[PDB]
């Protein structure tokens, strides 16, 4: 192999270089922003509690205030 | 927790909350005072 061990180590040695060159290059940046993760909860309807004003007397009408 | 049931924090459980529902019972008596002021002024009619 007096004539091949020569240009076979150049190629190999070449796509080494390039190997390297490809991998860190790409590292630099790779972070512009930052988003944060949702975590949110069913908003449903179910077995809603139930509560009920009752206002009744002698009289016929009344005046009558509540928190809802 | 049983103080996080659904994993957020139990509404109306604040200090804040309760300061800020302090003065929701004197404007619910709000209009039984103003009857009452009428009630004045219809009183000093009748002294007159």
């Amino acid at each position: 192999l007096g004539r091949i061990w020569l240009p076979v180590l150049i190629v190999v040695a070449v796509a080494a270089g390039a190997l390297i060159v490809m991998n860190v290059r790409t590292v630099f940046g790779s972070n512009p922003v930052v988003v944060t993760e949702k975590t949110s909860d069913n908003a449903e309807d179910f077995n809603p509690k139930v509560v009920t004003y009752e206002i009744f007397g002698s009289g016929s009408s009344a005046v009558i205030n509540y928190m809802d | 927790t049983i103080t996080r049931p659904d994993g957020d924090p139990i509404e109306h459980s604040t200090i804040p909350y309760t300061i800020g529902q302090s003065g929701t019972t004197q404007i619910m008596n709000n209009d039984y005072m103003q009857t009452n002021l009428d009630n004045l002024l219809k009183q000093a009619d009748d002294l007159q």
